[PDB]
């Protein structure tokens, strides 16, 4: 009747630090946005300022 | 945004040397005119002098 059940699925070290990479960069492109929209307000401004 | 607001700078900037280009036009002909009636009346061996 078991229902069998996988307790744990551990991989070695190696194959840890590949897996976690995929997030990693997920997290990067957020700050690199947040990033971008800063400089282009603050182009925005000094123009202004230039004119 | 940072060009179009440079463009914008230099059109205000034109329109005000276009005024200052009429009013100095104003002052040459003046001139012109002063020195026409001086030469006239008496001689031309006096500019040569100053030249």
């Amino acid at each position: 009747v078991t229902r069998i059940e996988i307790r744990d699925v551990r991989p070695p070290a190696e194959l840890i630090s590949s897996m976690n990479a995929q997030m990693k960069a997920e997290r990067t492109k957020r700050a690199y946005i947040l990033e971008a929209e800063g400089i282009r307000q603050a182009e925005i401004l000094k123009a202004e300022g230039e004119k | 945004q940072s060009q179009i607001l440079k463009a914008e700078g230099e059109r205000q900037s034109a329109f005000l040397q276009a005024e200052a280009r009429e009013r100095s036009a104003e002052a040459e002909a003046r001139a012109t005119k002063m020195v026409s009636e001086a030469i006239a009346s008496g001689d031309i061996q006096a500019v040569n002098y100053f030249v």
